[PDB]
DNA sequence: GGGTATTCGCCGTGTACCTCTCCTAGCCC
RNA sequence: GCGGAGAGGUA
DNA sequence: GGGCTAATGACGGCGAATACCC
């Protein structure tokens, strides 16, 4: 099984899990420490943004991939903010801060 | 199906649990299976039509 | 996207609240089922949360984008895009007053304690049983006083005014709004500055600190109770139809949709003034329903309808594994990626793998597409996915060209440690399997027999270059656990070297004379010589001896035809003698390994692929098999079982008779039987081993065997010794459930048949480990989980902070020999300070130099014992670790690169063995010295009797072993009590039996002789005299403190030591009369009457793998902690039998006033008036890491860690090296507790990087003045990152609800400064490639 | 295909920083702004930027002076 | 009232993947 | 047709 | 078929909340 671009889920916009669906593989926490145990940052980064759940950088990148250079800006991924916005839904004010 | 076996290792292409096969095998197309997918088209009634 | 930084949590205000959202959601309707339009005021409305439809209203009114702003007159919904219903928030207005549950039932429960009122008060209150009189006026009450119905009923009556109660979480936000934040913290200080009492004490400051962090957040506390409550937008719980008309929702949406039933229902009531009955039902039950709103579980667990498992609430979406941070937001799903089985693929290089044409096409889809825009061969992107569709012989090409030097991600599912994600150069094939080259399958634990491997696209060019220089398999062979390969060859290619390289007596080209390599490959490949067959061959090694210059020296050596074809392939560096002999498993290793460090990299990466593909070659030519016969029954095996059999009838039969008890007979025939299962095995082995008696010239020979069998299991390609002992001989002991051994053991073996029971108890072995295997991987993975959790933060940030501090390392010397040797164990450190010649002023090292190889081998060959080398705990860097104190070792050979994330390869390091060993499992009488030294005595002061004894009068005795120059090589403890033989100075023949004791028996040694003097030891009240007659038997039982009889409990008997006259002998040169307290079960035998002995025996005295990691990692006192001494100086007694004896310390210098009480069972083993040292032994049993932190200090209980951790780990053969285990432990005691004024709070728990620098900040003052004095602190993993500064890394992992509580209230900021947060936030994390950014960053703050 | 970097970080020590400046080198080389200081062939330009790097001829202090140049 | 035991209750308990069924509920016209 | 339960299986 | 309304089979660890002994 292998997917370049699909489908992706309703509330957390990363793309679906599952064979049945295209669906993408699940970089999990154990991945994720193998990749900061090498010095590994930007692929981690755009790992965890612009193939998932960074809905601008997806589709940004998917262009400029199609435009044939390879830059990317990173974003915040989409999961954060519905984290941010459940954390807020209980009594919790949960800002991001700025000077 | 019981096949003719011979237990040495080949240029490790059986290097692992992995099994090297003959061509022949598949010549005798002796472990071909039929799979049979079910799929089903529903037509429902909608306010629409 | 703006550039942010600082997460900032805090209480939610009411007006807050309003501030977020956009409208009222009255009606808990919403959408109509049958038209799918949504509620005109509900959980799903146009007019609160947004558009459904990009731009255009719900009636149809206004559709265009030209209007942006417009609201539709008709449907009062704004046009805009619908991403927008995904961040509109709204709130509903509660009518009553509603607690949150958060603030509440967290285990520190902050309403309850806030208001100092007890929970069970609260629980009253809330669930509408009881009242509580708020400012109740001029009467008998006070302000927190709970009142029961019928209390509030005559109270009422009684007093009609000047009485103010009222009901509910409405009740309790009254009295939050009422109170006074600051008074009370004054008038708290002040009682604390009054009251001197130990829990009190600790409740009160736990008070004063909620308080102040109410003043200082800026909270107020009447925010824990909600009155208006805010409703997540709605595609965040979406209500997504089925197809067939029905619906699939969330749970939040039935808890909304409940709450506001019971809301309007309440509402109602009120309008309508209903009696207060039912408004106080409804309360409560809106109650029950917001609360599981918020947190569902904590209360009768609102279950769903007709499914009878709990709904899902929200902080069930955030907690938990399954629900949030763990799954979603550093756990997500990536694009770009692909699994599929492994296979083989051996003619792979080492940086390659055997990528499917169709699943790379997949993958790289745009990457199709771009090229072939670039070329021309598509006009337009349609174009382009229409002939990626249609797969042409273009689109191949393109993919060829595109693939050419672009390397993907193989991964597999376990991703243990860090080379469980590598890279390679993929090669376009056919199939639908990868194909993973078979050297790094060690290093994937990979094994195909389906297996499966994900594959990922990094995309961007600097994922390119992080996965083609970091990550790329061929720059990873070291271990970064341990400083050995990891591409070591497994089983064939091991094999094929092996058969390759050994000889045989006698050969065709036997004894013929090769000018080289070449003519030997000419001679085997035509058949004119056999592949081994003893030969003198001229061959031309290059050795590096000058300065990087290669010099040949061509000689002719006597080897095997086999030897010379494999030194074909050997690079130039390295001598002829590393394949010389057998090669086996160890020798191809340690091959690899010198190739490496005399060569380097690449050398290394050819030698290694070289290897594999002349081991699978020859292998295949072998044809090693195994038929039925390869394994050989030992002829005499029989016979040897037909003996144990006759051994065990004759024990038997003399058991029946009844001479000797069930456990000896027990023990007995365990014992022959392990015996007659060694004898066979030897006889087997043997048989096996060396069987080919094959002749030479005239007479015959004998020589190690050509069973297939047998070299299989000596080349270590597959099978050890035990499991050919399973084949061949008797497969040995089993053990039962309980862990008790079968006295008859299994004595068929595979070869033959086993029978129904036979089979049957190994089947009881084989289900048993399968289990633990099972339960031992869920353990395991917790505990590295917790273990990469805790040091994620640590990272590699300066080059030297300059410290002088060090750990002094020592090789580990266990009891018989070395189990592991100083060379190691310093590879890589650098040290603290120069170290000596056993001639002073005679530098060996340099100030702080990394030790590689060629120190260590100097050190080697000099006669270096023990080496200060600087350790992570010790170093001195703020805010991470500087690269010095860390030292070298790598997947690379150099010192640490700043930047490199080392916490959290400490903790893969020490995590991925414990799982792999749970897979890979699927008396002390004499001492006798190994090696002939000179016997040494520390800490010690014996006194020498008539006997000719060095009486052992001190419990920290210790006996080592010098050799002849100058070295400890062996090591023991001698305990009090112990009969010696030889004193000081002695030199001591190989292997002669130096001690004896009693296995099950400890005695209690009298030092000077004479009639043992009865005092204090009366008969009848503690004591019952049953003497036998004049040859001196007696049966006088002397019970401990504890098991002393109710009577006997306060009267202790005594045994002075008097000699034949009468008078007590006095110890030599000290006055005090000696009183012996005669210890636990003392038995008096030889009663009065017979000059005692020196050495009469008074009393005869008859956990470790993964739990024991974790508990060491945890820190957890282990229930019967050892005890220590605190201060030096004369111990003494006290208040006597008060249910715990008292122990006061009283120093000779220091105040007395330090009593430590002790339990009855306890025997202490320092005398009175002893000359104590702090923190050493007093109690026997394990002692608990926090207690030699505090005495001992930091190095004393890294190293107690390190060893104690290391000896679990090599006692199952893991080798790890101990800098990742201090850097636990240095990420375990981050914080400390200040005992001195100045500039804190004089208590609070705060890491020791803000004390130092707070200290730093003092000394920069003009005047230092009061300072920081502060006292480490040791924490377990778990509490560790429990008490991290940043809520996130906390929130990450634990208890949400605890930790987003605490820093809710305590309105905590983070910065975020780490690795998982900055993850979390999907940025560049502080670690390795992304570190200068960080930097970066951190000029940008506080510039220009 | 380039197996081994070993020269690049011998440059370089850190072995980090250098993918860096070979992400900033193929970066000017993809998106056509310069031109490859090495005969290609037939590489992609990232394997082309870490030959110039192995060469000799790019570190950041280089990139930096041409830059402003 | 203050310290020590003892009960009590919450929190945690490895990853990745692949199949299948079933999903708000109940009653009467 | 995003989800979540239950069952089974793979490594 | 369509419309309307509202129980029992984990376990350990840890830290707080009583039980009780002076
Ligand atoms: N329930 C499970 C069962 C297995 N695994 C993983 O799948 C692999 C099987 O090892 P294995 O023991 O089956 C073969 P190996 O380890 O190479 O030893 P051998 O070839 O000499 O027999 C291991 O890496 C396990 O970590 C898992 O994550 N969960
Ligand atoms: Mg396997
Ligand atoms: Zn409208
Ligand atoms: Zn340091």
């Amino acid at each position: 099984h292998a997917r370049s671009t699909g489908s992706y889920s309703l509330v957390t916009q990363q793309p679906l899990g599952g064979k049945a669906q295209f669906g993408g593989q699940r970089f999990g926490e154990m991945e994720v420490w193998a990749l900061e145990a090498y010095g590994a940052a930007y692929t981690l980064q755009e790992m965890l943004t612009v193939k998932s759940d960074d809905v601008n950088g997806r589709t940004k990148m998917y262009k400029n991939i199609v435009d044939g250079n390879h830059q990317m800006e990173p974003g915040m991924p989409e999961s954060f903010n519905v984290l941010l916005k459940e954390i807020r839904s209980l009594g919790i004010n949960i800002e991001l801060e700025d000077e | 199906q019981n096949m003719r076996v011979a237990f040495m290792p080949w240029n490790g292409y059986n290097f692992e649990d992995s099994i090297l096969v003959s061509e022949r095998v598949v010549q005798e197309d002796r472990f071909t299976t039929i799979h049979i997918q079910e799929l089903a088209c529903v037509s429902r009634d909608t306010k629409l039509g | 996207t703006e550039e942010f930084d600082a997460i900032k949590i805090a209480l939610a205000s009411p007006d807050m609240i309003r501030s977020w959202s956009f409208g009222e959601v009255k009606k808990p309707e919403t959408i109509n089922y049958r038209t799918f339009k949504p509620e005109r005021d509900g959980l799903f409305c146009a007019r609160i949360f947004g558009p459904v439809k990009d731009y255009e209203c719900l009636c149809g009114k206004y559709k265009r984008l030209k209007h942006r702003g417009v609201i539709c007159e008709k449907c009062g919904v704004e046009v805009t895009q619908t991403k927008v219903r995904r961040e509109r928030m709204g709130h509903i207005e509660l009518a009553s007053p509603t607690a949150h549950i958060w603030f509440l039932k967290s285990l520190p429960s902050r309403i309850g304690l806030l208001l100092d009122m007890p929970l069970r008060d609260i629980e009253r209150v809330l669930y509408f049983e009881s009242y509580v009189v708020i400012e109740g006026g001029m009467t008998n009450l006070e302000r927190q006083q709970i009142l029961t119905e019928e209390q509030y009923l005559d109270a009422l009556e009684e007093f009609g005014d000047e009485f103010d109660a009222k009901m509910g979480a409405e009740a309790i936000q009254a009295l939050l709004k009422s109170m006074d934040l600051e008074q009370e913290c004054e008038q708290l200080r002040e009682e604390l500055n009054e009251t001197n009492s130990e829990t009190k004490r600790k409740k009160l400051t736990k008070r004063i600190k909620l308080l102040e962090a109410f003043v200082q957040s800026g909270n107020k506390p009447e925010w824990m109770i909600l009155t208006v409550l805010p409703v997540l937008p709605p595609d965040l719980r979406p209500l997504v139809p089925l197809d067939g008309g029905r619906f699939a929702t969330s749970d939040l949406n039935d808890l909304y949709r409940r709450v506001i039933n019971r809301n309007n229902r309440l509402k109602r009531l009120l309008d309508l003034a209903a009696p207060d009955i039912i408004v106080r039902n409804e309360k409560r039950m809106l109650q029950e329903a917001v609360d599981a709103l918020l947190d569902n579980g904590r209360r009768g667990r609102a279950i769903t309808g007709s499914n009878k498992r709990p709904l899902k609430s929200l902080a069930d979406m955030i907690k938990g594994k399954q629900g949030r941070f763990r799954q979603n937001l550093l756990g997500k799903r990536v694009d770009y990626s692909g699994r599929s089985v492994i296979t083989v693929g051996p003619y792979l290089r080492l940086h390659q793998c055997g990528l499917p044409k169709k699943m790379a096409l997949e993958l790289f889809k745009p990457f199709i597409y771009g090229k072939l825009e670039l070329r021309g061969l598509a006009t337009t992107i349609k174009a382009a996915k229409k002939m990626v569709e249609r797969e042409e012989a273009v689109v191949w090409d393109i993919l060829d060209e595109v693939i050419r030097e672009h390397p993907v991600l193989l991964n597999r599912a376990p991703t243990l440690h860090r080379l469980g994600i590598q890279a390679f150069e993929p090669v376009l094939i056919e199939g639908k399997a990868i194909q993973l080259h078979p050297l790094v399958c060690a290093a994937y634990n990979a094994d195909f027999d389906g297996d499966q491997m994900a594959v990922h696209v990094p995309l961007t060019l600097e994922a390119q270059l992080e996965a083609r220089a970091l990550m790329m398999s061929t720059n990873n062979i070291l271990s970064p656990a341990n400083g050995e390969p990891i591409i070591v060859p497994s089983q064939d290619v091991v094999l094929g070297l092996y058969y390759m390289t050994r000889d045989c007596v006698n050969a065709k080209g036997e004894g013929m004379v090769l000018t080289g390599p070449k003519e030997a490959e000419r001679l085997y490949r035509s058949g004119l010589a056999s592949l081994h067959a003893r030969v003198k061959v001229r061959i031309t090694e290059y050795e590096k001896d000058a300065n990087g210059e290669l010099v040949a020296k061509t000689s002719l050596k006597d080897t095997t035809v086999g030897r010379a074809i494999l030194w074909m392939i050997v690079p130039k560096g390295l001598p002829y003698s590393i394949v010389n002999q057998a090669l086996g498993k160890k020798a191809i290793s340690k091959m690899l390994n010198t190739c490496y460090r005399i060569l380097g990299l690449k050398p290394t990466v050819i030698f290694a692929d070289q290897i594999m593909y002349t081991g699978f070659a020859y292998a295949a030519r072998s044809g090693a098999s195994v038929g039925i016969d390869d394994m050989v029954i030992p002829e005499k095996k029989h016979e040897i079982i037909s003996e144990a059999e006759a051994e065990v009838a004759e024990i038997q039969e003399q058991f029946q008779s009844g001479l000797v008890t069930a456990g000896e007979r027990y023990n007995k025939v365990i014992d022959i039987w392990a015996a007659a299962n060694d004898r066979v095995s030897k006889a087997m082995m043997d048989n096996l081993q060396t069987e080919t008696v094959i002749n030479r010239d005239g007479q015959e020979e004998k020589q190690v065997s050509f069973n297939s069998i047998y070299m299989m299991a000596d080349s270590g390609a597959r099978g050890s010794a035990a499991q050919i002992r399973q084949l061949a001989g008797m497969r040995g002991l089993m053990a039962k459930p309980d862990g008790s051994i079968i006295e008859t053991p299994i004595t068929a073996n595979f070869r033959e048949g086993l029978n129904v029971l036979q089979y049957f108890i190994s089947t009881h072995g084989a289900r048993k480990g399968l289990a633990d295997t099972a339960l031992k991987t869920a353990n395991s993975g917790y505990l590295t989980r917790r273990l990469v959790d805790v040091a994620q933060d640590l990272v590699v940030t300066e080059d030297d902070c300059g410290t002088h501090e060090g750990i002094m390392m020592t090789p580990v010397i266990e009891g018989g020999d070395v189990k592991e040797p100083l060379r190691d164990r310093v590879l890589g450190r650098v040290t603290a300070e120069d170290v000596l010649k056993p001639g002073t002023a005679d530098i060996l090292v340099p100030r702080n130099t990394l030790l590689h190889e060629q120190w260590c081998d100097l050190l080697e060959e000099n006669s270096v014992d023990a080496v200060k080398v600087r350790s992570v705990v010790s170093c001195d860097t703020d805010f991470g670790v500087c690269a010095h104190c860390y030292g070298r070792d790598l997947a690379r050979g150099h010192i640490i690169n700043k930047g490199e994330a080392i916490g959290v390869i400490a903790a893969q390091s020490i995590g991925e063995p414990g799982t792999q060993l749970t897979m890979r499992t699927f008396a002390e009488s004499s001492i006798q010295v190994k090696n002939k030294g000179s016997i040494k005595l520390s800490n010690v002061k014996s006194v020498v009797n008539s006997s000719g004894k060095l009486v052992i009068t001190s419990r920290n005795t210790e006996l080592k072993l010098i050799d002849e120059f100058g070295r400890t090589k062996e090591s023991y403890k001698v305990p009090y009590g112990a009969v010696l033989a030889k004193g000081d100075g002695e030199q001591v023949a190989g292997g002669e039996t130096v001690a004896n004791w009693d296995p099950h028996t400890m005695p209690v040694i009298t030092e000077v002789s004479g009639f043992v003097r009865f005092t204090d030891m009366i008969d009848g009240q503690t004591i019952t005299r049953q003497t036998d007659e004049l040859t001196g038997l007696s049966s006088l039982v002397v019970l401990d403190s504890a098991e002393r009889t109710a009577g006997g409990k306060d009267l202790r008997p005594a045994l002075k030591i008097v000699d034949a006259q009468g008078n007590d002998v006095l110890i030599p040169g000290t006055d005090m009369p000696a009183q012996y307290f005669l210890p636990g079960k003392a038995i008096v035998q030889l009663e009065d009457g017979v000059q005692i002995s020196s050495g009469d025996t008074l009393a005869r005295i008859p956990t470790g793998g993964l739990p024991r990691v974790a508990d060491l990692f945890e820190a957890r006192r282990p229930k019967e902690p050892a005890i220590l001494a605190e201060i030096s100086g004369i111990v003494s007694f006290g208040k006597e039998t008060k249910g715990k004896r008292r122990l006061v310390i009283t120093p000779v210098d220091g105040s007395d006033p330090y009593e430590e009480m002790i339990p009855k069972w306890r025997q202490l083993n320092v005398f009175e008036g002893e000359r104590v040292e702090r923190g050493d032994v007093i109690s026997d049993g394990p002692e608990a890491p926090h207690d030699i932190l505090r005495l001992r200090g930091v190095h004393a209980v890294t190293r107690y860690i390190v060893n104690e951790v290391q000896d679990v780990y090599r006692l199952q053969g893991v080798k790890i090296n101990d800098k990742h285990i201090e850097v636990i432990v240095r990420q375990m005691l981050r914080k400390a507790t200040i005992v001195n004024a100045g500039s804190s709070d004089f208590l609070e728990g705060e890491q020791v990087e803000y004390s130092r620098v707070k200290i730093a900040n003092r000394e920069l003052e003009a005047n230092g003045k009061v300072g920081a004095t502060y006292s480490r602190d040791l924490l377990g993993i778990t509490k560790a990152s429990l008490a991290t500064e940043s809520f996130i890394s906390a929130a990450s992992f634990q208890e949400t609800t605890r930790v987003l509580t605490e820093a809710a209230v305590a309105g905590k900021r983070d910065e975020l400064r780490g690795l998982k947060e900055n993850v979390i936030v999907g940025r560049l994390i502080p670690a390795g490639t992304g570190y200068a950014y960080h930097q970066d960053r951190m000029r940008r703050r506080a510039a220009g | 295909a380039r197996v081994t970097v070993q020269d690049a970080v011998e440059k370089i020590g850190n072995r980090f920083d250098l993918v860096l400046v070979a992400a900033r080198r193929a970066r000017q080389m993809q998106v056509g702004g310069k031109d490859p200081l090495v005969p290609e062939e037939n590489d992609k330009t990232t394997v082309i930027a870490l030959r110039e790097i192995e060469e000799g001829l790019i570190n950041n202090q280089i990139l930096d002076v041409r830059e402003r140049q």
